[PDB]
């Protein structure tokens, strides 16, 4: 085994080693739930839970790509509801730029769409955006694929009038890939290199129940330790072994994203990095305000 | 036909 203990320190001793020179993390919603961004599942809380007012079919009918080209109004009522009114990155996303920053980090997969990635300072390089952004739209026809900045479709969202293309007058999408819809294909080029070399698999922030994302933990070699940080459990059935009598690399730190970044960035003695990188990073924003 | 899509 690569790991001396199934704990956040051992995982942090095995990061200060020479063999652990490459780290993919793989992000979902949990990882932007403390900067006021709502994640799927939760309780209560949750963005399933709280879609009875749009009438749909099923929750998930909100982000299918078949029911949107049908029906668009939910989803940029939902928009309207949800759009932030600040995009300021977590202690998580920052705890990812540092991996940038000391040339630690291959690649961050996230299948978030909020671009909190790249504002905490990671490059297109860095990034497999898994299933898209908000960043960018784009109308729908294939033959037209005008593009629509931010600035446009909230302008669109809150005007409370239906994106349509100036050209064709289709509809305009932002370039989420919804349910339905595939992954782009630098998913599956970057996919190919990154899990032959990977050292360490970070898991942070998501539920690991949408595909093909979640099958990317079993991407890795079995020697390769993978460490979750995350309220729950989760890609349990190669699947997570976290108590079996057989466990010999897979850890998970229950709680926070935040927190359990805080403490193994301490742990690696890297807490005043954060703390400063954190609240510079925060003042740029607020000031650029 | 297409490459995987996003699915629950
Ligand atoms: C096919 C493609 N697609 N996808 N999608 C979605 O789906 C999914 C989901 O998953 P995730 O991300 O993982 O999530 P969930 O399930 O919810 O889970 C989460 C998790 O985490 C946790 N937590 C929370 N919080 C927290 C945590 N942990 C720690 N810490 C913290 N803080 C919980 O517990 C659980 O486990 C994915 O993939 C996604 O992507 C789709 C859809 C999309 C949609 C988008 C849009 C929305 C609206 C708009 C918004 C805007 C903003 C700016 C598709
Ligand atoms: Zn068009």
């Amino acid at each position: 085994r690569l790991l001396d203990e199934l704990t956040l320190e051992g995982v942090a001793r095995y990061m200060q080693s020479e063999r652990c020179r490459r780290v993919i993390c793989l992000v979902g919603a949990g990882i932007s739930t403390s900067a006021g961004i709502p994640d799927f599942r939760s309780p209560s809380t949750g963005l399933y839970d709280n879609l009875e007012k749009y009438h749909l079919p099923y929750p998930e009918a909100i982000f299918e790509i078949s029911y949107f080209k049908k029906h668009p109004e939910p989803f940029f009522a939902l928009a309207k509801e949800l759009y932030p009114g600040q995009f300021k990155p977590t202690i998580c996303h920052y705890f990812m730029r540092l991996l940038k920053d000391k040339g630690l980090l291959l690649r961050c997969y996230t299948q978030n769409i909020d671009t909190l990635e790249r504002i905490a300072g990671l490059e297109q390089e860095d990034l497999v955006e898994a299933h898209g952004t908000f960043y960018t739209s784009h109308c729908v026809s294939a033959s037209c694929r005008h593009e629509y900045p931010l600035s446009w479709m909230k302008e669109k969202i809150f005007s409370e009038v239906t994106p349509k293309c100036e050209d064709c007058q289709s509809l305009v999408k932002p370039d989420i890939v919804f349910f339905g819809e595939s992954l782009p294909a630098r998913f599956f080029s970057c996919m190919q290199s990154d899990f032959l070399k990977v050292d360490l698999l970070l898991v942070m922030g998501t539920s690991l129940q949408v595909q093909p994302f979640a099958s990317l933990i079993s991407k890795a070699p079995l020697s390769t330790p993978r460490l979750l940080i995350n309220k729950e459990k989760a890609g349990q059935s190669g699947g997570m072994d976290f108590d079996s009598k057989k466990a010999y690399r897979d850890v998970a730190w229950l709680g926070e994203c935040d927190q359990g970044c805080l403490a193994l960035a301490e742990l690696l003695g890297w807490k005043k990095e954060l703390e400063d990188l954190v609240r510079r990073e925060h003042a740029s924003i607020d000031a650029q305000s | 036909e297409a490459l995987p899509k996003a699915t629950g």
